[PDB]
DNA sequence: GCAGAATCGCCC
DNA sequence: AGCTCGATTTTT
């Protein structure tokens, strides 16, 4: 394989299992881990082919990484959760 | 009446004379084959750029007076390229790196090919050729040719005529031309040394234009295929049997067990596109209106000249998915290896591919021992792809090897490795390379390699029946949308979609699916698709009962539909790049032989081989066989050409003295004319279709078709609102922290919505109600396999199950086709190390540093889910084909053709591609907006 | 109209072009609207069958052999029919019949 | 000379004469003048 | 093929004076060399 | 690995 | 003096 296609496998494993909890910073650390520095310009297209099926998170990502970028921290998976962690009505229907 | 009969007199081509100190050199190199050291290159023939406003590309050439009182005219259309000559090191190179035409010459001797061989007299002084009064020194020199009398350029035998010179504008640049006249038109004779030759431009011929006609035959003789075209130009030669003495045949057919039947066929098959491809190549065509530079929309915003070039390489970098698919598709083209025998009866002969098989030994016609073969070589390592087989897919020419290596700079590296500024630094600037001695790392052909290797195609010996990749021009009609071809003529299913498009006007959607009014919130976004879900189920009535009043058999009518789309077989609309030349002729020549197949096969088993050698058994067969082509290649499923008599109306023309035009004299005569050839062969389209509806008969195929029922957990995210749910995400919920796949997989499987601060609660339990209820209907009653991004596509998703369903076609899903388009991006330089130029790169720290502070521009491809408004832009297209052959019905024992769309090989193509029976691709880049105008 | 006489005589354009002309003519000809025919190929199943001996029947004595065989054409062109029409509706649309 | 096995010289000729057809509609009517 | 007019005024009385009517001649072989 | 098809034109 | 017709098989 090539190793966008491991990425996109191992990101189609996480956000087919994450349930009860929202998965975006589960996915960014991924990315971190994978990529490192080279997150910091991700682009569009390139993330929506790593996403695969679920492609629509894309701008969720993109949002998620610019924060990372802008608030000055290195690009590492320990770091990416301490920044992240630090910084509902809900109706019921028929 | 046609376009032969209404074309003018006129020479057999010009040189043109622009001016150095005013002519746009950055621009034309763009558009160029230039390398470093280059002595001539290839540029497009465009009006305002390389030839005046108003060209004629159609013309009734004076090439013969059999006595000095009459002449004889040739209809002709012009050659694509032009040939840049003179003071041609002022023109820029393409790509920077150095040592290519040494590369080329050693690839072509281990290949067995033949290089060009100069004639025995020095080329034209500047004195003979250009106009009185001219400095040499000033201008850029350059041949336009017409594409009857472009073999006499090549060898020697037409004559410049400096007296009668036309000064001509192009674009700013006041320029001037000089007439060319093949040396047939002087019966008394003019010195052997008075005739115009130049051995850069013949030299430049040879691996530009005739070598990959050679590769496409598989002949190694350029020179004797050369002289060849000639004689059957000049000499009427068509019907006489002329290439199988410089065939050869590989191990695989001289031990078949059918062998003398093969040799036989696949010689054939080469004599009949050697026949029939120059025909249609000459014959009169249509002026497109991308021909017109000045007119290009592409430059409409720029100001100056480095905003043209800026705007040129943005143009360029749209194109390049087509290049590089040629080059990384392992059944592309330019790797087709011979035929080859089982498939059916009329399938049983066949295309292969394979560049393992072009590296073997060979056999002649006579089998005798011909070519001895080559064992190969770098960074790939041992049985792959190598330097030496992009050489070999560039026909050994720097020229076309150049504009290779400047699309694939364009493209991303896949790595399946040391880092980019370590291999620069490193190995790259190692005395040992042959290219560039280590002095110019960053830009080197063996560096650019290296970052692509993983996506070079596996070298095959293998004779499998395989579709093979094209690229080119599409042409006007194309047949696209969901249903294809349905009810195209007799309300037919073109005005269906129109009157749609209609109701969406009305309701504030354009055609692309923009709103002059965005959804305000959750009421408005229901709101919104009500309506149109209105405006469909509307729609479908009024159509359905127009199909109940006239009795049309419609629910059978669907089970026999196809998608189609046509491929253009006009030179001249193809894109503004010398590399297509190469594509579009190469793609000709091996659709002609693959229709030829059964025709030979049909013939020879008739009338057998016998123990004869095909030159032998030719002789006596092939002006018979030419016949029976010409009534069962054409309107027989795949090839459209209309046979046509060219005449001319006066029975003399106003033409100068050519006697005194000669001894600098210039006056005007009526020379007697009479045309040399009638006949006329106007090719129009190649039709590749697509089959839409698996009828459930064939029983092995069912599991990739069939249609599930039962209730997923998907429904709502994988259905037909999550696109939407997504770009109106930041209005439906103000400011929540929630992703739009975990807020509506949460509803998906606990049932519950949240309601913003200030927002009433039944509004969201109603949002949330019409998104589930639809959701659940189309999980039901869907066979189209698409998620549509857009409000058109949405709504012709809608329509196009109704009519389905209504033909009660439920139980499977539909074939779709997927356009893939090129999206052009800046991205940072430190992986793509070009940027850098000839600099030399000492340390790795250095290389960071040069590189820290600038951009490279880059091409991916995007899917669409909607490829019929990708093809009202007149796009350019790549795609895979088999050409399949089969009886007639009702008795009938004549064969048609169908070319049907196909795959791709090789996993370095796209990743789009990377893992159907039920999807297929084609990549397309649109034109309109971009050299035609809107 | 596509290869003219030229002032030939008939013998003299017919030495070049026959050959051609006469599988136009098969292609044509047949399956067309008036003359239909099936091509066969001819095929004997044993190697050998059993024949009188000719040279001893010649000098009058009457004996078997299994004389080896092959056939010296292979090809047949069995004919079928040749169909006749005649129109049954005139349509008003020629004004000069009605 | 003499004619073939499937001639069609009914009063409308060859309408209809395959897929009822014009030929069972012919055999249905001299059954019902049978009886 | 289409089927045409017999030329002659000796062939048949029948044909002595049409666009709407034409003429053919018919022997029947069933019950003559064919049986029923 | 990865259907089947008698064909042409017409172009709203 | 005397329509127009894209064609084959099927075969009761
Ligand atoms: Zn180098």
């Amino acid at each position: 394989t090539y190793e966008i296609e491991n990425i996109r496998a191992g990101l189609e494993a996480i956000i087919s299992q994450k349930q009860e909890e929202d998965c975006v910073f589960d996915v960014v650390c991924n990315l971190v881990d994978a990529m490192g520095e080279a997150c910091a310009s991700l682009t569009r297209d390139d993330a929506e082919y790593l996403l695969g099926r679920f492609s629509v998170l894309a701008d969720s990502v993109l949002e998620t990484l610019a924060t990372i970028a802008s608030s000055g921290i290195e690009w590492t998976a320990e770091a990416a959760r301490d920044f992240l962690e630090g910084v509902d009505n809900f109706i019921s229907v028929a | 009446d046609n376009l032969g009969s209404q074309s003018q007199p006129g020479p057999c081509g010009y040189i043109y004379f622009y001016p150095l100190a005013t002519y746009p050199l950055r621009e034309v190199a763009t558009l160029g084959t230039g390398y470093a050291g280059h002595r001539c290159l290839t540029v497009p023939l465009l009006c305002g750029i390389t030839v005046e406003p108003g060209f004629s590309i159609n013309v009734k050439a004076l090439h013969r007076r059999p006595d000095p009182n009459c002449g004889l005219l040739r209809a002709t259309s012009y050659h694509r390229d032009i040939y840049v000559f003179h003071n041609a090191h002022m023109v820029p190179p393409i790509f920077e790196g150095p040592g290519l035409e040494a590369l080329c010459g050693e690839t072509r001797e281990v290949f067995g090919y033949d290089a060009y061989s100069a004639l025995p007299r020095e080329s034209s002084k500047p004195g003979d050729f250009f106009p009185e009064g001219l400095d040499p020194s000033a201008y850029l020199g350059a041949v336009a040719i017409t594409e009857a009398f472009k073999e006499r350029l090549y060898s020697g035998n037409l004559v410049a005529i400096p007296s009668l010179k036309q000064e001509v504008a192009v674009g700013q640049s006041a320029s001037v031309r000089v007439p060319l006249y093949d040396k047939e038109v002087f019966p008394e004779g003019v010195p052997q040394l008075r005739q115009f030759y130049n051995s850069d431009l013949s030299r430049c011929m040879h691996e530009a234009l005739y070598t990959g006609l050679a590769q496409a035959l598989r002949v190694r003789r350029v020179g004797k295929l050369v002289e060849l075209l000639e004689k059957q130009s000049l000499q009427d030669q068509a019907k006489v049997a002329k290439v199988a003495p410089l065939k050869e045949f590989p191990a695989s057919t001289i031990s078949h067990p059918d062998s003398g039947a093969l040799m036989i066929v696949d010689s054939a098959a080469c004599e009949l596109a050697v026949s029939y491809a120059p025909a249609m190549l000459e014959a009169s065509h249509e002026t497109p209106a991308s021909l017109n530079y000045d007119s290009w929309p592409l430059f409409a915003d720029c100001e100056g000249p480095e905003a043209r070039v800026a705007a040129l390489h943005r143009y360029n970098a749209s194109l390049a998915p087509h290049v590089s698919t040629q080059i990384f598709a392992t059944n592309s083209v330019l790797y087709v290896s011979g035929v080859s025998k089982s498939e059916s009866l009329f399938n049983s002969f066949y295309m292969t591919h394979g560049l393992g098989t072009l590296q073997e030994g060979t056999w002649d016609p006579c089998r005798r021992p011909c070519f001895s073969g080559w064992g190969g070589p770098g960074t790939n390592g041992p049985g792959n792809y190598a330097v030496e087989h992009l050489v070999y897919a560039a026909s050994f020419s720097p020229n076309l090897l150049a504009r290779y290596a400047y699309y694939l700079q364009f493209c991303q590296g896949q790595k399946s490795v040391p880092e980019t500024g370590s291999y620069v630094a490193g190995a790259a600037a190692s005395p040992m390379c042959s290219l560039c001695e280590g002095r110019a790392p960053a830009v080197c052909l063996n560096t650019l390699f290296f970052r692509l290797r993983d996506r070079f195609p596996p070298v095959m010996s293998t004779q499998r029946r395989d579709p093979y990749v094209i690229s080119g021009a599409s042409g006007s009609y194309n047949e696209t949308d969901f249903l294809g071809n349905f009810l195209n003529f007799i309300y037919t299913y073109w005005q269906l979609n129109q009157n749609l498009l209609e109701r969406l006007s009305r309701l504030g959607i354009d055609a692309e699916g923009k709103l002059e009014k965005e959804p305000h919130g959750p009421r408005d976004f229901v709101k919104m698709f009500k309506d149109v879900d209105a405006a469909v189920d509307a729609e479908v009535v009024q159509f359905m009962n127009s199909m109940a009043k006239n009795n049309i058999t419609y629910k059978d009518l669907v089970k026999s539909c196809y998608h189609v789309m046509q491929y253009s077989c006009n030179p001249f609309a193809q894109p503004a790049c010398p590399i297509f030349t190469q594509l579009f002729y190469r793609s000709l020549l091996t659709i002609l032989q693959d229709i030829s197949l059964p025709i030979c096969m049909c013939y020879e088993n008739d009338n057998p081989g016998l123990g004869q050698s095909p030159p032998e058994w030719l002789k006596g067969h092939y002006q018979t066989l030419c016949t029976n082509f010409r009534s069962l290649a054409i309107d027989k499923g795949v090839l459209t050409a209309k046979e046509a008599k060219v005449v001319h109306g006066e029975p003399t023309c106003d033409l100068p003295d050519l006697d005194a035009a000669l001894q600098g004299r210039v006056y005007g005569r009526r020379l007697p004319v009479r045309m040399s050839k009638v006949l006329m062969l106007c090719p129009r389209n190649i039709k590749i279709k697509n089959r839409v509806v698996f009828t459930g008969e064939n029983a092995a195929l069912q599991n990739s078709f069939i249609k599930s029922t039962t209730r997923r957990e998907n429904y709502i995210i994988n259905g037909p609102y999550m696109k939407f749910l997504n770009t109106y995400h930041k209005t439906l919920f103000p400011d929540t922290k929630l992703s739009s796949l975990y807020l509506w997989h949460n509803f998906s499987r606990r049932r519950s919505v949240p309601v913003p601060s200030g927002a009433s609660a039944e509004e969201y339990s109603d949002l949330a109600l019409f998104v589930d209820g639809g959701s659940r209907a189309h999980e039901e009653s869907n066979v189209i396999d698409v998620v549509p991004g857009n409000l058109v596509t949405y709504a012709k998703q809608r329509l196009n199950n109704a009519i389905l369903k209504a033909c009660g076609q439920t139980q499977f899903y539909i074939s779709l086709i997927q356009g893939l388009v090129p999206r052009t991006q800046s991205v940072p330089a430190r992986d793509y190390p070009h940027v850098l130029g000839t600099r030399a790169v000492e340390s790795a720290a250095a290389y960071a540093e040069a590189t820290s502070s600038l951009t490279a521009t880059t091409v991916v491809c995007a899917a669409t889910d909607c490829l019929s408004q990708v093809c009202k832009a007149r796009p350019v297209v790549t795609l895979p084909v088999t050409i399949n052959k089969y009886t007639g019905v009702n008795g009938n024992n004549q064969i048609f053709q169908a070319g049907n769309l196909g795959y791709f090989m090789g996993r370095g193509v796209d990743r789009n591609l990377l893992q159907s029976m039920r999807k297929k691709f084609v990549f397309a880049t649109p034109t309109l907006g971009l050299t035609v105008k809107r």
